[PDB]
């Protein structure tokens, strides 16, 4: 998949479809964060690195950031 | 104007589909069986909820300021905390700025009437505005 | 650089003074505005990426012919 | 730099004078100023070509 | 040479790395001014300045 | 799937679309009496431009060359 | 003696030039689509290495009547 | 300052105490063993269901739009769907006005130029406002 | 009961007050320009009525009784 | 000494410039057509694909022929 | 000072520059009916596709001439 | 007599004249691009290699355009 032009790398598959298919899956190995693991969304499960920050949160940190910088001069004005 | 309504649909069928959750395929399953609006109650419930969840706000709003205060709060305080903090002072700034807009219900100062821009007042196009 | 700067200034012009039309009853002709601008701005941006790569390619191009016209080669025997 | 030329050139051609000014209306000076910034090309030319009839202050104001 | 790194599948995972966090931040700041202009460069209150006839930088760069 | 007892999703669309036509109501209302009260200055500086004239005209006799 | 002279029409004239450059852009546009027939017909089963290229020749030639049509909007608009 | 802050959050306690539903009483005290706030998490499963019921919603609109239009809808009309579209077609107007009076920016409609009220706009106070 | 790990409620409450706190100051502003203006018109209706008399006096002078 | 002038016929002049453009833009039209013949005197059994090109050069060229076409028209009536 | 002039001669001027968009436009025409001589002598069995396709490039080159002609008569009788 | 008379409004004209050299350069590249095609369908091994020099084509000739555009701006802001 693609994030605007950055594009997600695959890995490229290495064994023959005959060893492939004699090869046992046991997902209880896996580890916690990739357990059905699907290569469209590899990072579903993936954990926040802090905890109760959304991206939602971020990008209106971000907007009320541009608020203030525009407005600030409105409430608190300079002389030259 | 009925084949792009059809194709919404159908567009908005699969995506419903296609979630694997347990709890909402359930819930869209029992109210389609039943008839009912599955979105509206779970709106009734959340307000619900919220009703009956007044005080436990208010006792949780006493207890933090109590941690806040007796200075627990502080002895652990790490680097999340910090980003939290910057977070919150933020809002407060942009909050403040926006109740002043609000409260003078003017996005620029007013002009006093000694002032020299009393002019661009006098020479307003619509005088409604 | 002269052409991204007025499209910029363009661009700027109608999205701040002209976003205003999305809640009016001619927002469409504003939204295909905004698309068209958001199609040049990706291909503005993509031609000038190519175009610098390649300017320089040809700068240092232009320098090796130089060198290349006047070099003789030797065969080994 | 240009919003400050802007000020003293439209307001006595001195900072003294911009000074003798309110910060309010410093603020409304150059925020017209970045109205006059946006349009650029675009926008309005009445906002520094003086129509016709106009009572507004001219160019020879603070001569 | 865009050959790889995390790529987030979409809005929600943003959050799973500090690099894109600090670019969705950036992202609301780049957006979010625009509407900030739209305020206040629209407002019913701004004027123009009465003195706007007095100089204009057409005239100095003539 | 049994017929719906509510009609509560179509309610709420109705609800925008009423809302959006008063909001175009108001905008037409207000463009045009942007339109009138720019025609109106345009017709006071004519005016003054006229009477500008007038005056200017008055003292060029008065001057008598 | 010294005079000067300001006429306003004159960036009616200068825009309308402007646009003459798309008389090429077109035409070349036009001959890129041209060969590309020629090409399938001569290669039918490079539909679509052939298209590619055909786009991209109508980027760049868009890209230089671009380049034009903003001067003719500008001086329209000076 | 402190005695009122204590009585508040005694009074609170008490009313938090005394609801007799089960499934709250249980998550309050999850939530306190966790030290969470319940009423954020509420919050955010109400809004997560929303997000996940977006699709549900539009395939329910275009089920009640067909079951409208096919008339289905009215011959089982009653007194109380009466009641219901009365209340339906009030929130309707009362929107209209609304949007009318937001879209002008102006309770009251704008005074043209050649109006004899256009003296009230010159002898305005506040010129500002 | 262990102790908060988030500190929602209060900064809620703090959102409220910086919101409130906003609000006075844009009053305090509004309402300080409102009474410069009333003292403002106050001023020229006085002087219009001064003008007002002193035309009036001319005009008794001129009647001359 | 200032002389500011404003020449009204002058939008007149830059207006026919533009049409010229759309020279560019009709010979290009028959370039495609010139050709896409050939292509199906080639290959006929290709006639359906170059068909769809052949328009598809047409919207691209007939498109830079619409935006000169502007210009004409704004001139024209201001 | 303030100046203001109405030429009203250039009227015409405009209008003689439009009718060279024709030029392109008759020209073109020409390059299909010339192909389709060539395409028909390859392919005599589909004189009749091919001549339909002629058609359908004439008339939409024949659509630019007409939009060239309109600017043309509108700046004749403006 | 002896009058020093400085017109403004010329630049515009100028201007104009200059995009006039993007037709070239504009149909130049679909040129370039014409002939590749008819070279991929010709011996498309060589189709890489090709596209490279056509790439080389198209930045040499569209160079030559640029010089013609700095002058207009030249006049343009000037
Ligand atoms: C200057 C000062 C002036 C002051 C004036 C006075 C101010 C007011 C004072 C008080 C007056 C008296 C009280 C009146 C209250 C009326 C409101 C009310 O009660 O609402 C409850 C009512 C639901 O009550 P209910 O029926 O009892 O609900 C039962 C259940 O609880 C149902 O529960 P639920 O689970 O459903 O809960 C969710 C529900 C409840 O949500 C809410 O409660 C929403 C918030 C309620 C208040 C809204 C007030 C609206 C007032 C006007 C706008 C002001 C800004 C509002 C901002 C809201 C932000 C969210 O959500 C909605 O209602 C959704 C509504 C939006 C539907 C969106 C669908 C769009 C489809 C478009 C498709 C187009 C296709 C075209 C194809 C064409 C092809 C040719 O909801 C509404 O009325 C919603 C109104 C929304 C109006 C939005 C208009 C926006 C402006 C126009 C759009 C411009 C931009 C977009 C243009 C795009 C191009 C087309
Ligand atoms: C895939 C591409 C990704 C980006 C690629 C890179 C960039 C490329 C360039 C373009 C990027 C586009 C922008 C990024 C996408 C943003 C939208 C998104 O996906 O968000 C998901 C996000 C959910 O994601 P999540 O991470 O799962 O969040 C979890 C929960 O949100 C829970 O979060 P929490 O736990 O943090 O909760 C925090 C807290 C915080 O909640 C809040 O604070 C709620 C926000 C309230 C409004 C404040 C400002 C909103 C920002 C508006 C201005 C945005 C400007 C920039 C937009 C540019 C768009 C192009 O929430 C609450 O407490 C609940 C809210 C309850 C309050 C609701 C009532 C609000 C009343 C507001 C009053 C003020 C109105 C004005 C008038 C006032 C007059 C007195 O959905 C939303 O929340 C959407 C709501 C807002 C929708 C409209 C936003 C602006 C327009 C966006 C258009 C985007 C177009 C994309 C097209 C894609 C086609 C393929
Ligand atoms: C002219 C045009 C100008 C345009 C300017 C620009 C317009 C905006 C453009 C965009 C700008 C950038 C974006 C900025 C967004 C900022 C807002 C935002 O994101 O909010 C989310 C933020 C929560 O985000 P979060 O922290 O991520 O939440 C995490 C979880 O989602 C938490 O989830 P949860 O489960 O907690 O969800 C519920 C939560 C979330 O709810 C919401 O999201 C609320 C709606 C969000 C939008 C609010 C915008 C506010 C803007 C200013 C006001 C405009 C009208 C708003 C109407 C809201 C109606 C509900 O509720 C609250 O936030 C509650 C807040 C209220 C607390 C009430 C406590 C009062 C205690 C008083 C005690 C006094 C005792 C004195 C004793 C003294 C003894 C001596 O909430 C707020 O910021 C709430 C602000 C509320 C301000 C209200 C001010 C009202 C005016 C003053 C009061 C006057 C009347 C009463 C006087 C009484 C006498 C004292
Ligand atoms: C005894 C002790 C007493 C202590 C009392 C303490 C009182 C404190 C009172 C509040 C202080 C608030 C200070 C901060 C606000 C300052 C506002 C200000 O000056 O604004 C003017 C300035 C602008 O100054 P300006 O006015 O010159 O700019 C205007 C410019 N024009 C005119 C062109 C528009 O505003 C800003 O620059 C705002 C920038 C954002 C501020 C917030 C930053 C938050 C962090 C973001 C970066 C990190 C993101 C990380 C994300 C990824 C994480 C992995
Ligand atoms: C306290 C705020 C309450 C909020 C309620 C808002 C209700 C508005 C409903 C109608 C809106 C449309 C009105 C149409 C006419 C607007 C005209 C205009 O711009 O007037 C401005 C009002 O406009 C503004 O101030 C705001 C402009 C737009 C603001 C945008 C708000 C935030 C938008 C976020 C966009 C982010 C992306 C979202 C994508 C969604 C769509 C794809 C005031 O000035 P005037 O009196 O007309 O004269 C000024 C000249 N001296």
């Amino acid at each position: 998949y693609n994030m605007l032009v950055f594009r997600d790398p695959k890995r490229r598959p290495q064994l023959s479809e005959e060893e492939r298919a004699k090869v046992v899956v046991n997902q209880a190995e896996w580890p916690e964060e990739f357990k059905d693991f699907d290569p469209d969304d590899p990072y579903k499960n993936s954990p926040e690195i802090i905890k109760g920050m959304s991206s939602w949160n971020l990008f209106l940190w971000g907007v009320e950031c541009a608020f203030i910088y525009q407005f600030y001069e409105l409430v608190f004005p300079k002389s030259i | 104007l009925c084949n792009a309504a059809s194709k919404v649909q159908a567009r908005s069928a699969k995506k419903l589909a296609a979630l694997t959750d347990a709890g909402i395929q359930k819930t869209i399953s029992e109210h389609n069986a039943n008839g009912t609006d599955a979105a509206v109650s779970s709106t009734k419930r959340y307000l619900a909820e919220q009703r009956q969840l007044f005080h436990y706000r208010v006792v949780r709003f006493f207890d933090e300021c109590h941690y806040i205060i007796s200075g627990e709060y502080f002895a652990q305080y790490t680097k999340v905390n910090l980003i939290w903090d910057l977070r919150f002072l933020t809002k407060l700034v942009v909050l403040f700025l926006i109740g002043t807009v609000l409260g003078r219900q003017s996005i620029f100062p007013p002009i006093d009437p000694d002032s020299p821009l009393v002019e661009a007042l006098v020479t307003k196009v619509n005088p409604n505005y | 650089h002269f052409l991204l700067l007025m499209f910029f200034d363009f661009f700027y012009f109608i999205f701040v003074f002209f976003f205003y039309g999305v809640f009016c009853y001619w927002f469409i002709l504003f939204i295909f505005v905004f698309c068209f601008c958001l199609l040049f701005y990706v291909f503005l941006y993509l031609l000038d990426l190519f175009a610098a790569i390649l300017q320089l390619f040809i700068f240092c191009n232009m320098i090796l012919q130089l060198i290349m016209d006047f070099l003789l080669f030797l065969l080994f025997v | 730099d240009h919003v400050e030329k802007a000020m003293i050139m439209r307001w006595g051609g001195t900072l003294e004078d911009v000074r003798k000014l309110s910060a309010k209306d410093q603020l409304r000076v150059r925020c017209f100023t970045d109205i006059e910034k946006l349009y650029s090309a675009y926008g309005p030319k009445d906002t520094y070509l003086q129509p016709p009839g106009d009572t507004l202050p001219g160019k020879d104001f603070y001569r | 040479m865009l050959l790889g790194g995390f790529v987030p599948r979409r809005f929600s995972q943003f959050n799973r790395d500090p690099c894109w966090m600090f670019f969705i931040f950036s992202v609301g700041f780049w957006l979010g001014e625009y509407p900030a202009m739209m305020i206040k460069y629209n407002a019913r209150d701004l004027v123009y300045d009465p003195h706007r006839y007095v100089w204009s930088h057409h005239d100095d760069h003539h | 799937k049994a017929a719906p007892k509510t009609l509560h999703q179509v309610r709420n669309v109705a609800y925008f679309f009423a809302a959006w036509l008063g909001v175009q109501k108001g905008y037409i209302e207000k463009s045009a009496n942007d339109r009138l009260w720019v025609e109106h200055q345009r017709k006071v500086r004519q005016q003054n431009v006229e009477r500008q004239q007038a005056l200017d005209s008055i003292k060029l006799m008065q001057q008598g060359v | 003696s010294t005079v000067a002279i300001s006429v306003q029409g004159l960036h009616y004239v200068g825009t309308g030039l402007a646009a003459i450059a798309l008389a090429g852009v077109g035409l070349g546009i036009g001959t890129i689509f041209g060969n590309l027939l020629v090409a399938c017909a001569r290669q039918p089963n490079l539909t679509k290495m052939l298209f590619n290229y055909a786009i991209l020749g109508f980027a760049l030639t868009e890209a230089i009547g671009l380049f034009a049509l903003m001067l003719a909007f500008l001086m329209l608009f000076s």
